[PDB]
């Protein structure tokens, strides 16, 4: 009956009910515990879901740190991937993570991103740009990719012969392919803004 | 619009 | 039938007032002053209260949903992403209500426009299709995101400093100076010099 | 993260 | 949401 036990319960929890229907008196029932024992292990619903990001993170957020002499660009791009793969672990991953403050074990690792990036040329403020760029995009790609799992089912069935050719192109672009080639490709993309910037490609 | 890959996913 | 209504109107007032939580039939019913099997006939479930929404606030705050006579698709790109996120943060939780959105016929002829528009500039329809999509959710990325931190900060201890490192506590700072537009810009920037330089 | 701005903003 |  330790603080990990509630979170691995918590997180099997998550993928049954989804963020929404997750509740602490759920989490109690799943354990077989009064609703008070369990309070001293998660204070609230937040709390409950600020740890599952820690959770999710800690296990599958491998690329959390820079590495050897990879360039800036493989840590940017596998720290995106890496991070990616923590918000789709579960059920309404990205959601959870949403709105989360690092805490300071978390600190010293975010240090050292920084410390990386302006090592290898940038400058601190266009190191933070070029973090929160990759975050921003990765995290709101998944929160649609979850989001539109979901509605799907809460939705008549689509009206798609009916649309226009190159709408209609890109959804049976979409349908054959998902989501991870958009993603790869804004990423690619962050990445070469970046570089063309470093690179002062199109200065004067 | 995000253009999302599954806007248009059908159910199940 | 929602359009014919002030139902979408009272909800975003409301929406206002009790954030995406507080959006129950409960009280919008109250709000519009009718009971309850009146407004299921108006909407049958939340999801589609959503969607009318974000429909609506589109149509009330994004202003440029299209590329203008003369406008590079650079331009078309940074003033779309801009217009998009004026329309997300000018409710509460406004980015959550767009979450999920589902295009309806009414506006198929827009997007078939974009994608015109951007094939007519020489992107593969493809590739013009991972620029729409990589600026979207960006822009929706960051909106999220800026709201839930803004509610979230309300429930939360106050960064204790001094704990935290050189770099970082200077990047608090410029983010306390700062705050959200500048990066957004930038990223949006940097999108578009991606695909500016693949083209050729 | 993110590095959203508002992440250690202060109520 | 939740009818009555």
């Amino acid at each position: 009956l330790d603080k990990s036990k509630v979170i691995n319960s918590a997180l099997e929890l998550l993928n049954e009910v989804g963020i929404e229907g997750l509740t602490t008196r759920k989490l109690a029932q799943k354990l077989g515990v009064e609703q008070p024992t369990l309070y001293w292990h998660v204070k609230n619903k937040r709390a409950l879901l600020d740890a599952l990001a820690i959770e999710m993170l800690d296990r599958h957020h491998t690329h959390f740190s820079p590495l050897e002499g990879e360039s800036w660009q493989d840590f940017l791009r596998n720290n995106a991937k890496s991070f990616r793969n923590a918000l789709l672990s579960h059920r309404d991953g990205a959601k959870v993570h949403l709105g989360t403050r690092p805490t300071e074990k978390q600190y010293e690792t975010l240090e050292n991103q920084l410390a990386f990036l302006t090592q290898q040329g940038f400058s601190l403020e266009n190191a933070l740009y070029a973090l929160s760029a990759v975050g921003h995009f990765t995290l709101g790609s998944v929160l649609e990719d979850q989001e539109h799992q979901v509605a799907k089912e809460e939705r008549e069935t689509p009206t798609t012969d009916s649309m226009p050719p190159l709408l209609r192109q890109a959804i049976e672009l979409f349908d054959h392919q998902g989501a991870e080639p958009a993603f790869l490709h804004g990423l690619e993309s962050l990445i070469r803004g970046f570089e063309v910037q470093l690179t002062a490609l199109l200065q004067i | 619009w995000t253009w999302n890959a599954y806007a248009f996913a059908a159910p199940s």
